[PDB]
């Protein structure tokens, strides 16, 4: 459960990403593919090498998804319902993987926004990403 | 674990700039704030009521330097992490009863503190090498559980 | 998120526990201590041996926590608020453990209610016990 | 893994009463039903839409028989699990890329099946004995990840 402070924190931090939104998401993704190679198998249709137009494309998609959660932090199950269905029903993504990506996201954030990534805020972001992962995995059937 | 030479180079090279006196207390301080249940093992450390209290706690900073040392040791003995962490596995497994998942969490919180201090320098290929490192460390540290 | 179905299954399943609510609870504690020793360390003040009247008593406590959750399935965070604080704050229970007790409770119900424990019911309980667990681990700070 | 002779007696005693043609399909069935993301590895099995479909799918039953055969094997080689499952480890870790957390989950489901099938005869002691066993197997299967 997120607190008002977590909320204020995550909002605040995310805000400093600006036009870099899709660029970071693409990085986190790359980070993930490299550190955790098992996750590569969910994208046989993408070229995952550095600079891949696809990864760049998907990164932005991921970047927006999260902005949506940030904007709809108090109604996350609902805002993300559409994607929850995608990941579990159609994609069948192992729930284990939402933890690897949530990590590669924090990594990328600290590597680009050091003045924002304080311990209090790192706490907030972790709780956030976990809430998200909780929702995109809340629909297995 | 399997680091290619290139990886080894990237790892020690960045390690060589690591402030060994603070980095350790940073990672352990964050682990107690981000995953609050680990605070069950440090009731003797005193004031852990706010993030500020946790990071500025001497004992935390102090104990962290310890842990960080454990890693430096792994880094110097990449090919025998098992032998390297033999006595610490018995301490954390048979004596303290710390869930090996927590060793993975700690190793991850460090990969966070590393990217945070080295910024653009902690590239994805560099992070992939360090991920193999903390994986080898948690795995060996949990050897008395296997 | 529990579906109407899960709610119906859990309720119906639990209702076949009746007077055995406490006994089953105790038995689930015993299976945990015996299969997962590391757990014993949260009870240095309890004798954890067979027939232990302390275990028997805690069992009743837990079983009631669950019946409460069962009854307030639509308001679980609120129903167990008090218990979440205890486990996270004072007890500092490692979340990995709730998976463990949750597992033993299922194993207990499987051994006692062979006609109810169908694949589908089994799935409902697990989502239930996992929901319970998510609530008791939502208060770390 | 560490089984006392008393444990090895309770385990194999029970196992002797196990229907080797059915129990495996039951467990693999439940795994699919209870932990759905696991169907992603069974696309070729066809219908897995509902509990009944899953439980009635002959492909699930047969593949389960296979799975149960491997466990029976570990039971006869408790002191050398790593080797017994060497090839299966390469298959599930290097080739299929199954997160090892699912070997644990399939072990636990088996336990629930045994609890379901033996009722009172599956005492807390016999359960702790089998837990050790599944734990062993899940660990011997993940060796290529260690
Ligand atoms: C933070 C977590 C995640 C978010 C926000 C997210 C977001 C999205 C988005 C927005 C789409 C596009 C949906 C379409 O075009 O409607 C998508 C597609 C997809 N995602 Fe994710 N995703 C997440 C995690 C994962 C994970 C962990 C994996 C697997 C390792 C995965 C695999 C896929 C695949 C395979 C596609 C379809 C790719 C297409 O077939 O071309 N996702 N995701
Ligand atoms: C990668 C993981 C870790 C490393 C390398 C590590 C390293 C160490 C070191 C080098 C010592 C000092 C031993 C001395 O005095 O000889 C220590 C002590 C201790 N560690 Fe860790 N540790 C790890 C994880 C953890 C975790 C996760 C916890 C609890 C959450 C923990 C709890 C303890 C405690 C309570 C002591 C003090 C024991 C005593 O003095 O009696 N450790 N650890
Ligand atoms: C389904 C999950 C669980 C439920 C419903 C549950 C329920 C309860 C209940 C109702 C109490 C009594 C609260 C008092 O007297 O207000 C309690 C106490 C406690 N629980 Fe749990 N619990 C759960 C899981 C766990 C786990 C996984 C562990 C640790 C492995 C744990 C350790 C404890 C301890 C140590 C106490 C206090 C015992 C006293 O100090 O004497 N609980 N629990
Ligand atoms: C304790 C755990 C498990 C045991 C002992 C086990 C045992 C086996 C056996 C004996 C085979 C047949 C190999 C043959 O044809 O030579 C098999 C095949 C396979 N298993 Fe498992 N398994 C385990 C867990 C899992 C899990 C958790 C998954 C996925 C969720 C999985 C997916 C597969 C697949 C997809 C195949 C078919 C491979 C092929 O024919 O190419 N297994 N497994």
């Amino acid at each position: 459960v997120l607190s008002p402070a977590d909320k204020t924190n995550v909002k605040a931090a995310w805000g400093k990403v600006g036009a870099h939104a899709g660029e970071y998401g693409a990085e986190a993704l790359e980070r993930m593919f490299l550190s955790f190679p098992t996750t590569k198998t969910y994208f046989p249709h993408f070229d995952l090498s550095h600079g891949s137009a696809q990864v760049k494309g998907h990164g932005k998609k991921v970047a927006d998804a999260l902005t949506n959660a940030v904007a709809h932090v108090d109604d996350m199950p609902n805002a993300l319902s559409a994607l929850s269905d995608l990941h579990a029903h159609k994609l069948r993504v192992d729930p284990v993987n939402f933890k690897l990506l949530s990590h590669c996201l924090l990594v990328t954030l600290a590597a680009h926004l050091p003045a924002e990534f304080t311990p209090a805020v790192h706490a907030s972001l972790d709780k956030f990403l976990a809430s998200v992962s909780t929702v995109l995995t809340s629909k297995y059937r | 674990v399997h680091l290619t030479p290139e990886e080894k180079s990237a790892v020690t090279a960045l390690w060589g700039k690591v402030n060994v006196d603070e980095v350790g207390g940073e990672a352990l301080g964050r682990l107690l704030v981000v995953y609050p249940w680990t605070q069950r093992f440090f009731e003797s450390f005193g004031d852990l009521s706010t993030p500020d209290a946790v990071m500025g706690n001497p004992k935390v900073k102090a104990h962290g330097k310890k842990v960080l040392g454990a890693f430096s040791d792994g880094l110097a003995h990449l090919d025998n992490l098992k032998g390297t962490f033999a006595t610490l596995s018995e301490l954390h497994c048979d004596k303290l009863h710390v869930d090996p998942e927590n060793f993975r969490l700690l190793g991850n919180v460090l990969v966070c503190v590393l990217a945070h201090h080295f910024g653009k320098e902690f590239t994805p290929p560099v992070q992939a090498a360090y991920q193999k490192v903390v994986a080898g460390v948690a795995n060996a540290l949990a050897h008395k559980y296997h």
